[PDB]
């Protein structure tokens, strides 16, 4: 995946805890110490390291796509804590970055669908102090992000993050005086700070550290959750929960806030094991019906709204369709399903806005506890699969491809109930079925002209950001400026002679005389060159001959 | 907005002990990094870096912190006027 760091470089991180280290080191011991435990884990052959921080562009990615690793670790132990808490900006930018390249890729077809196979897998790490949010006019109460529409295309979700990336918060408090009392909490506490509701919303969760026993639980817990998935809301809509005729219905169970009403969720994508990229078959469907008139798309949602409904239905699995069937990680749904015990019953997971006439929409999926009870997983197949199914039966246990005729009206009434960008994967499903008289070329259109040469554009101005932003990293009256003095200067005493100071400037008349008079096979223009970093055995070692087999 | 001038006719560096805001010693290191004050910068980082300020302390620690340096500025200011 991509692990991108957003490392506070404000001056409020350079407070010291007990430890008599400052929080910055902390925050950089914070990324090693994940290097190494994510390390251990035997699947992390490709992952992607990023840094951000709290500085102003184009000084503000230390390190993106083009760089490597070891860029990545020079340019994280060269970081100075010497701006301010501006957290939306820098938020902004780690998200412009990202969504960035995805739009120029174009893993997120608009129009045709959301195909959650097409993953580019992302957690984003913002380790922070929590003080208070600051600009240069003075202190903010609220985290606001900024909404200066830069990456073209922003309009088309409503939210600057997407369903494929996750924001987590190391938040700092390390008192400076250690606690008496030792904390013995298994869970980690959320904190109180401003970028708390932030990461709830993008599906994630603000790990609030206090010791460095407790930054080692944290950090564990991180890289526990590093994996591949998509984060989608689920909610429920219309009917009560179905009380089991086993069970007792009570007074006690609070009917207007319960626990697992709404959850920004997280499901499991595994790879493909011959290949990496997961071939799919079926995309999650959209809020809207599609106008092949309208000019523009509506603005899409960053994580999909899917409701369930708890009434129990039978699980229609039939032979040889390929559905696609995820795992769903624990979640207070998740512990309530499994405490149902019933795994002979699904609920029924759609999409609201998806129908022409309907405000509610046809189930597209169902929800479904696992034969072991483990885990619960999610099945997705076409639009309206208790219309489709049994009339594929019907013509794989009967008609044998060339049908009759009131099937025939039905497909014409599926199709005019069918969505048209679901023309594309429902074509490619019936080249596995064995029947492609099914196939017809006289529709494909799924999108308007207009929108299709939008997006043609827009993947041009796409390219262009990306070659730009790509570019952009890793880079005696009213006119007088006093100079400041440059760490970084190199004062070279053979090249000049104004850089000779007064009490040694004899002596090294001297040296200079002797160098002209020396006359060797190689002249050097200083007195000192030592070395810069590292001294490497192997990097001297193969710049000599060592003719010596001993064999 | 008092940081930002650059006409003071007070003490810039020898102030900064009477500070107990980690708030205010950001702006103040920013300022100095934005500026090029290369030295009173580190005066900044050295406030900010001592073990009373912190922001994550008892509360008794930092208010009585905060209450000593009340003190010691109210008196200075009495040795200055008064």
């Amino acid at each position: 995946p991509i692990l991108l760091f957003l490392i506070d470089t404000s001056a409020s991180m350079n407070q010291r805890s007990h430890l008599g280290t400052t929080y910055l080191d902390t925050a950089k011991g914070a990324v090693e110490t994940f290097m190494k435990l994510r390390a251990r884990d035997p699947a992390s052959r490709g992952d992607r390291y990023m840094l951000v921080t709290f500085e102003e562009p184009p000084y503000a990615i230390k390190a993106g796509w083009k760089e490597n690793h070891a860029t990545f670790m020079n340019e994280l132990k060269n970081l100075q804590a010497e701006g301010l808490t501006t957290l939306g900006q820098s938020l902004r930018t780690a998200f412009d970055l990202l969504n960035l390249n995805r739009l120029v890729t174009g893993i997120d077809n608009y129009g045709q669908g959301r195909n959650p196979f097409f993953l580019e897998p992302a957690i984003i790490i913002t380790i922070t102090d929590g003080s208070k949010l600051t600009t240069t006019s003075g202190v903010q109460d609220e985290l606001h992000l900024p909404l200066n529409s830069p990456l073209p295309g922003s309009e088309l979700t409503k939210e600057p993050f997407r369903w494929d990336q996750r924001l987590f918060a190391l938040v700092l408090r390390l008192p400076g005086t250690m606690s008496v009392e030792s904390e013995q909490l298994t869970g980690v506490p959320l904190d109180d700070s401003a970028i708390t509701p932030m990461c709830e919303v993008t599906g994630g969760r603000s790990y609030s550290v206090c010791s460095p026993r407790m930054l080692n639980q944290c950090l564990e817990s991180l890289v526990q959750k590093v994996q591949s998935g998509v984060v989608i809301n689920f909610e429920k809509a219309g009917p009560d929960p179905s009380p089991v005729e086993d069970g007792q219905p009570d007074i006690s169970r609070p009917f207007g806030s319960q626990p697992w009403h709404s959850c920004h969720k997280l499901i499991y994508v595994r790879p493909n094991p011959k290949t990496g990229v997961p071939i799919g078959h079926w995309p999650v469907p959209e809020s809207f019906w599609p106008d092949q008139n309208s000019p523009t798309l509506p603005p899409r949602t960053s994580h999909p709204v899917v409701k369930f409904s708890c009434t129990d239905c039978e699980p229609m699995v039939i032979d040889k369709l390929p559905f696609d069937k995820y795992e769903l990680e624990p979640s207070p749904l998740t512990q309530f399903i499994l405490e149902r015990k019933s795994p002979q019953t699904c609920w029924q997971v759609y999409v609201s806005n998806s129908a022409k006439y309907s405000e509610l929409g046809h189930p597209f999926g169902y929800l479904k506890a696992s034969t072991a009870l483990n885990c619960v997983n999610l099945f997705v197949m076409p639009y309206n699969y208790p219309v489709l199914l049994p009339l594929l039966d019907d013509l794989f246990k009967v008609h044998k491809a060339k049908p009759t005729l009131k099937w025939r009206q039905s497909f014409e009434s599926y199709l005019k109930t069918m969505p048209p960008y679901y023309l594309g994967p429902l074509k490619k499903a019936v080249r596995m079925m064995g029947a492609p008289n099914l196939i017809a070329d006289s529709m494909e259109y799924g999108l308007s002209y207009s929108v299709i040469s939008y997006l043609k554009k827009l993947s041009q101005q796409a390219k262009i950001e990306s070659d730009r932003v790509i570019g952009s990293v890793g880079k005696e009256y009213t006119g007088f400026q006093v100079a400041l003095l440059n760490k970084d200067l190199k004062p070279q005493t053979f090249r000049n002679a104004y850089d000779i100071p007064r009490r040694n400037l004899l002596d090294h008349l001297t040296r200079m005389r002797s160098n002209l008079l020396k006359s060797t096979r190689r002249f050097l223009k200083g007195q000192d060159e030592d070395q810069v970093h590292s001294v490497p055995i192997a990097q001297m070692g193969n710049y000599q001959e060592y003719l010596k087999q001993v064999p | 907005k008092s940081l930002q001038e650059q006409n003071s006719h007070d003490a810039m560096d020898s102030y900064y002990d009477y500070i107990w805001d980690v708030t205010i010693l950001e702006y103040l290191t920013y300022l100095h990094h934005k500026r090029g004050e290369t030295d009173k910068r580190q005066i900044a980082i050295k406030a900010i870096g001592q073990t009373e300020l912190n922001a994550s302390n008892p509360e008794e620690v930092l208010q009585l912190a905060a209450q000593r340096r009340k003190k010691k500025f109210l008196q200075a200011m009495a040795k200055l006027y008064f």
